[PDB]
């Protein structure tokens, strides 16, 4: 189990630890989070008191490196940062857990919650999305724009998400008009998964790390990233069946975490209707429609 | 964005655009079957592409064969259409190239956009207007070369006859609409009011008979007077 100091919570802040949130008063002695499973990328994030305005926090993996978060007055936020003198980590954490200063990452034995949203998010694969090599972590907030959203504008602040886009020449062969807009199968097996992904675990990786930018922050273009990704699964009339039962099992792991009041915005009635109901792939996805139906059943 | 009231004299201006309409693509007559079941029998069709400034008509003839072994007829003729008018496009000059096409119907748009990926710079718009165009086939010698094709076949004429001659584009294309939206309300009478006077005939390369100014306005009179009327037939005023 690895650990997240903290030198110290100057302002009041909510602080996030994967799905999991607590409140911090301004400068309550709080020295960090501990037990944090190994084996799995994580996101630590805030949101301050006095400016429910940007949410932000940072995609790790303890594996990686000696992470800590120390607040920034002159930026004014909780950075993370990494410490690479070893000895001065231990020590330092061994001091805190002593005078047990640190919050317990509170994960019930029952509990696959967080390996289920996270089965195939790489951190090597997050960094690609967000580019900022000189960091073995990686920062996103609420604000952040992808990149197909700036061809619709700082780069270097972007979500590089794969673009996808049902009417445009890579999507669309020519001769193939009408086959391949009604059915996706082309763009998603040859132009996506074996030629941009490479595999389906890449694809549902992405597809995963959109949906957790969408809850945590309210990062609109990972919404959209994340319902586009659906909607060309459902849209295509072949696709390989460890995939569409896998597709399912995401989902129903997304929907039953989602908060039950940010359904309204998090959730395109369009495309749940079209892919529960309407697509090619409308009675392949039998979890997922249940607990939509059970849960959001305004929605549809 | 959409085409209204608002921007009608966009039409009459300098930028080529085309009207598409799909309402005569595909075309059945219904029947029963010997054992009492219904089917259809498909007969041929046209694509209505029309610019409305010059008149030009590039009448594109949809002959049965090509919904032979096909299903879901009424989608694959909105793709049917698209491909046409797409590869008349490419079959045109660049500088005779429109810059806007609209459709008569909004199920046209992404059939239209995705054969015209090719195409970015060319505007696919739809519009609020309820245009008369599946009438066309009123026109008796259109009707003519559709039903007479025996492969597919593009045919090239001026629906404005020689009009342009003496009137505007936008009073070319106010005539008509009248006249189309009569045809379609009340075909019989509609004709009746165009042929009623033996004296007035047809050129062999009009469409509409060779009417005087004085003659246009008493007929364009009678036009509106079917229109009006029949609109009373209808709801009883
Ligand atoms: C499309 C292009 C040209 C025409 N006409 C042919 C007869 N002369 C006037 C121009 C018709 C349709």
């Amino acid at each position: 189990m690895n650990t997240v100091p903290f030198t110290s919570a100057p302002i009041e802040v909510t602080i996030g630890i994967d799905q999991y949130s607590f409140n911090v008063k301004e400068n309550q002695p709080f020295h960090g989070i501990k037990d944090i499973p190994i084996g799995h990328v994580h996101v630590i994030h805030f949101q301050h008191a006095d400016n429910s305005s940007m949410r932000y926090g940072y995609w790790f993996d303890c594996r990686m490196g000696n992470f800590y978060i120390q607040y920034d007055p002159k930026d004014g936020l909780y950075k993370m940062m990494e410490e690479r003198d070893g000895a001065k980590f231990e020590n330092i954490v061994h001091n805190f857990k002593e005078r047990q200063m640190m919050v317990s990452y509170p994960k019930i034995d029952e509990d696959d919650t967080w390996y289920n949203l996270t089965e195939f998010v790489q951190m090597d694969k997050i960094r690609k999305i967000v580019r900022k090599d000189e960091n073995q972590f990686s920062y996103v907030d609420s604000s952040m724009t992808t990149v197909q959203e700036n061809e619709l504008s700082d780069p270097a602040h972007s979500l590089n998400y794969t673009v996808i886009n049902f009417k445009s020449r890579e999507a669309i062969r020519p001769g193939h008009e009408m086959e391949d807009f009604l059915d996706k199968s082309y763009y998603l097996n040859t132009v996506m998964l074996q030629g941009i992904f490479k595999n389906s675990s890449n694809y549902f990786g992405e597809l995963q790390f959109a949906f957790l930018n969408a809850m945590f922050f309210g990062n609109y273009g990972s919404s959209l990233q994340w319902h586009a990704m659906i909607e060309l699964i459902c849209s295509s009339a072949t696709v390989p069946k460890h995939m569409l039962d896998k597709l399912d099992e995401i989902l129903y792991y997304q929907i039953k975490t989602l908060p039950e009041q940010y359904s309204d915005i998090l959730l395109n009635e369009r495309v749940w209707n079209i892919c529960l109901y309407s697509s090619f792939q409308k009675n392949s996805l039998h979890n997922t429609e249940k607990i939509m139906e059970n849960k959001y059943p305004e929605l549809l | 964005g959409a085409m209204n009231s608002s921007n009608y004299a966009e039409l009459f201006n300098n930028d080529i655009k085309l009207f598409v309409d799909d309402t005569n693509v595909y075309r059945v007559t219904v029947h029963k079957t010997f054992e009492g079941n219904v089917a259809t029998k498909a007969i041929n069709g046209c694509i209505f592409t029309l610019n409305p400034k010059t008149g030009h008509l590039f009448l594109k003839i949809i002959h049965t064969s090509v919904w032979a072994g096909q299903k879901r007829l009424s989608q694959l003729a909105k793709w049917k259409t698209a491909e046409e008018v797409s590869a008349l496009v490419r079959s045109l000059p660049k500088e005779e190239q429109p810059k806007q096409i609209i459709v008569t119907r909004k199920a046209m748009l992404d059939p239209l956009e995705v054969h015209m990926l090719d195409f970015p710079n060319i505007a696919i718009r739809p519009t609020e207007l309820r245009l008369p165009f599946s009438a066309a086939m009123s026109i008796d010698k259109l009707s003519d070369v559709v039903m007479k094709a025996t492969e597919p076949q593009m045919v090239l004429f001026n629906i404005y006859d020689d009009w342009l001659d003496r009137i505007s584009s936008y009073t070319a294309f106010s005539r008509l609409t009248l006249l189309l939206r009569a045809l379609k309300t009340n075909e019989e009478s509609a004709k009746m009011i165009l042929l009623s006077d033996p004296t007035i005939t047809i050129k062999s390369y009009h469409l509409w008979p060779s009417f005087t100014d004085e003659q246009w306005i008493t007929i364009e009179s009678q036009m509106r007077d079917l229109i009006l009327t029949e609109y009373g037939r209808k709801y009883n005023v």
